[PDB]
């Protein structure tokens, strides 16, 4: 036995898909190619090397590329271009120009402060349910305290990330 | 208690277009959020209480 | 004879 | 949860979407481990190669550079570190995206960039620079002037080789 | 590229999925005849109801504890990310950080923080060299009776003459005594060339 | 109000306007002062 | 009655395993971020820390 994984290159692009049977030697049930992760049925293995578009597993990567009609091809991902930096005892590379490049970096700060009603979510408009919930212990107090701590933590994160200056400048 | 639909909330006036055969309403979380008055063919909007 | 039912045969399951 | 009984699955469908949450958590953990392996080793854009002539000023990197004898393209230290159908009941261990050969190639590219370029390959284009001139500038970052290296390069290379040997000796012992 | 806001949308999607799974968990009977409490209370006897509703109360309490544990783990992750973002801001915006790759790929120059839904965006200004040229280098130069080492720069050669340039920008300057320092003679440095340093 | 079970969503203390003002103050300090305003 | 107890116990065990895996994965993520920062600061440059 194993797990079925369907490789989809995007419904906006096309509709051809490929299935991946993780942990199958292509003997327990279109192009068929045995990978180190499973039996990939629906893609052909190209001897070329490109960037990893869809991670298959164990180095194999799939992408929707035109036949060198388009079809999902399988290949070994390339780790980058080959550059043989010439090392010599009397050779150095000094740059003559420069290019200022502004890059972006996305970092989360806080989440949505949630607070559930432990006596209303579990038990609705039932007085008999609350009488039995009061006997199951004090889990509601612990959950409410945890949610309050999470809310205070998100507030402290929003305060420490942005409010770092003392005065508002204009 | 509109024709078996037993629920509490604030019945309001919504501009929802109901099909002739459709009677009840629902949402993503499987909760009644719109009903039809079985007396006059109007459109209601059951909303949670305060 | 025979034919193909492409995308027809769908109805409203409930009254909601 | 249910070995081969469908009556057990008919009841598991009633307990809620717990299996969905667990599968989502496992998929997230797998993607997180893949992203970690990608962000740790795959920091350079291009794969650098070391020149055939391995005279890097006098420092012997033969123990950290990839060895061509082994069919794994790993270094003696990596070979020492690595020397020290998979279904049981439903739990399956998924193979990593980057194999050992790819991690070895990433480490070799990082080492080639550290030897030939040193630090310019990580902040832009790979600028070639001799290794003694690289150490002379690395000494200037801690306070020691660059003439100390140009005067005791032999002793520094000897100490570096001795430390590289003692690292493997301690890893073996 | 709408997929640039990966984590900002991912955290919102995770919160929405958690809330939806917590709400839909009330429509599943955890070993009871039904999920509606009113049906159980109006369709059975008191003694059996104390078990038919205890099953649901246990299932819902376990689901809520699981939700709270997941929220605590995600809150720990968000706290780690927020500490990382605060350090990033305090080191790149409030100063000139020298840590490599910290304030973007390249030599850090500036960083401008911007507001984002449940997050922060940094516009790291990085200095990236380009248009490099191969020059002939040497560890030091040999004068008439002494050696000279580069103080702030590197001894390069265009093929005929020798000049001292910066390590990040090519500026050919004559080798004078104001950019060198004498240390020993020409008998211990390997690769020293015979050039004339101007006084 | 999309709760249906009592799971209220608490609004953050600092609103979007306050975060925008903080970012504008940081930008003004980075432009006019650069790094001396943070130390 | 007994299959319900069995499935409840097995689901609780699997949930405990998943929670432990999540905690261990958070720890491994912290360690991997530390290792990536250490590589970027010590290999790609000369850190003064």
């Amino acid at each position: 036995f194993g797990g079925v994984s369907v490789i989809t290159p995007g419904t906006n692009t096309s509709n051809q898909v490929a299935v991946l049977y993780q942990g199958v030697n292509c003997t327990e049930v279109s192009n068929v190619f045995q990978t180190r992760a499973g039996c990939l049925i629906g893609a052909e293995y190209v001897n070329n090397s490109y960037e990893c578009d869809i991670p298959i597993g164990a180095g194999i990567c799939a992408s929707y590329q035109t036949q060198t009609s388009q079809s999902i091809i399988a290949y070994t991902m390339s780790l980058g271009a080959e550059n043989s930096v010439a090392y010599s005892n009397n050779s150095i590379a000094i740059p003559t120009n420069f290019t200022i490049s502004v890059t972006t970096e996305i970092l989360p700060v806080s989440m949505t402060k949630t607070s559930v009603d432990c006596t209303m979510y579990i038990c609705g408009d039932s007085t008999e349910c609350s009488n039995l919930l009061l006997q199951y212990g004090s889990f509601c107090t612990q959950l409410k305290r945890a949610l309050t701590g999470i809310a205070v933590e998100q507030d402290k994160n929003t305060q420490e990330v942005f409010a770092q200056v003392k005065q508002i400048y204009k | 208690n509109f024709n078996g639909l037993t629920g509490t909330g604030v019945l309001t006036e919504s501009n929802k277009k109901f099909l002739p055969f459709q009677q009840f309403g629902r949402d993503i979380a499987d909760t009644t959020d719109a009903v039809r008055d079985p007396q006059t063919l109007e459109i209601l909007d059951i909303t949670p209480c305060s | 004879s025979y034919t193909n039912s492409f995308t027809r045969g769908v109805y409203y399951p409930d009254k909601v | 949860i249910c070995g081969d009984s469908t009556e057990c699955s008919n009841l598991l469908l009633q307990y809620g979407s717990f299996c969905t949450q667990l599968k989502r958590a496992l998929t997230g953990i797998a993607v997180e481990q893949d992203k970690n392996t990608q962000e740790v080793f795959a920091q350079v854009k291009q794969i650098y190669k070391t020149p055939p002539i391995k005279y890097f000023g006098g420092f012997n990197f033969s123990q950290i550079l990839p060895d061509p004898s082994k069919p794994s393209k790993r270094s003696p230290i990596e070979d020492l570190l690595f020397n020290k159908a998979q279904k049981f009941n439903g739990l399956t261990v998924l193979p990593p995206l980057l194999t050992d050969e790819m991690i070895a190639q990433y480490t070799s590219a990082l080492l080639a960039g550290t030897i030939t370029s040193g630090w310019t390959f990580g902040a832009g284009p790979a600028l070639q620079i001799p290794f003694p001139m690289q150490m002379a500038y690395r000494f200037n970052g801690i306070g020691v002037t660059q003439n100390v290296l140009y005067e005791n390069q032999k002793l520094i290379a000897n100490q570096f080789n001795s430390a590289i040997g003692k690292i493997q000796d301690s890893l073996s012992s | 590229t709408p997929s640039a806001l990966g984590k900002l949308q991912d955290v919102v999607n995770h919160n929405a999925q958690a809330l939806n799974t917590l709400v839909k968990q009330l429509s599943s009977k955890f070993g009871a005849i039904s999920s509606v409490l009113n049906d159980i209370l109006s369709r059975l006897d008191p003694p059996e109801a104390e078990v038919q509703i205890d099953r649901l109360i246990t299932g819902r309490l376990q689901s809520l504890q699981t939700y709270v544990t997941q929220q605590l783990i995600r809150a720990a992750e968000i706290r780690a990310s927020a500490n990382l973002a605060a350090t990033k801001m305090s080191e790149c915006v409030l100063g000139q950080s020298k840590r490599v790759d910290f304030c973007g790929k390249g030599y850090h120059l500036m960083s401008f923080p911007q507001s984002a839904p449940h997050g922060v965006v940094f516009l790291h200004v990085t200095y990236v060299p380009a248009q490099e040229k191969n020059f002939t280098t040497a560890p030091a130069i040999c004068h008439d009776g002494k050696a000279h080492f580069p103080r702030e720069g590197v001894f390069v050669s265009n093929g005929t003459h020798w000049f001292v340039t910066q390590r990040n920008f090519y500026e050919p300057q004559i080798i004078t005594t104001d950019n060198t320092f004498v240390s020993g003679n020409c008998d211990v440095v390997i690769g020293i060339v015979n050039n004339t340093v101007y006084d």
